[PDB]
């Protein structure tokens, strides 16, 4: 399930960036 | 199984929307 | 199961996408009725 | 699956962040 | 694999590639 691993990866990343911009 | 549509449509939705944005921000 | 187990982080960042999402339109709303009383 | 209620909270967000961008 | 599905993941992916 190649497609659904990579949803999972940029929906992380996007999580992620929304953290860091929380902390900032 | 409304689930399916309607969140494919508002990710869609999402997704046009930010196209939108970045020509707008292009066109700029 | 195992498919759960690889969809809980991408359920995690979704919910965690909607409370920020939230949490900044709570403060823009309450911006706005500051202007409003301005 | 969809019963699960971080699924279900999931969905109305997405719902909810679509509507708000309208 | 209907065509709103993977335009919607499509979707997801360029807003990944836009907020990098």
């Amino acid at each position: 399930l190649p497609e659904l691993r990579e949803v999972v990866s940029s929906i992380s990343y996007i999580a992620r960036q929304l953290q860091e911009q929380e902390d900032h | 199984a409304p689930e399916v549509r309607c969140c494919v449509d508002a990710v869609n939705f999402v997704a046009e929307s930010t196209r939108d944005q970045e020509a707008t921000g292009e066109e700029v | 199961q195992e498919l759960f187990n690889e969809l809980k982080p991408a359920v995690d960042g979704a919910n965690f996408i909607v409370n920020h999402m939230r949490d900044q339109n709570n403060y823009n709303e309450e911006k706005d009725s500051w202007n409003r009383v301005a | 699956l969809i019963k699960h209620p971080e699924v279900k909270s999931a969905i109305e967000g997405i719902k909810y962040i679509a509507e708000t961008m309208k």
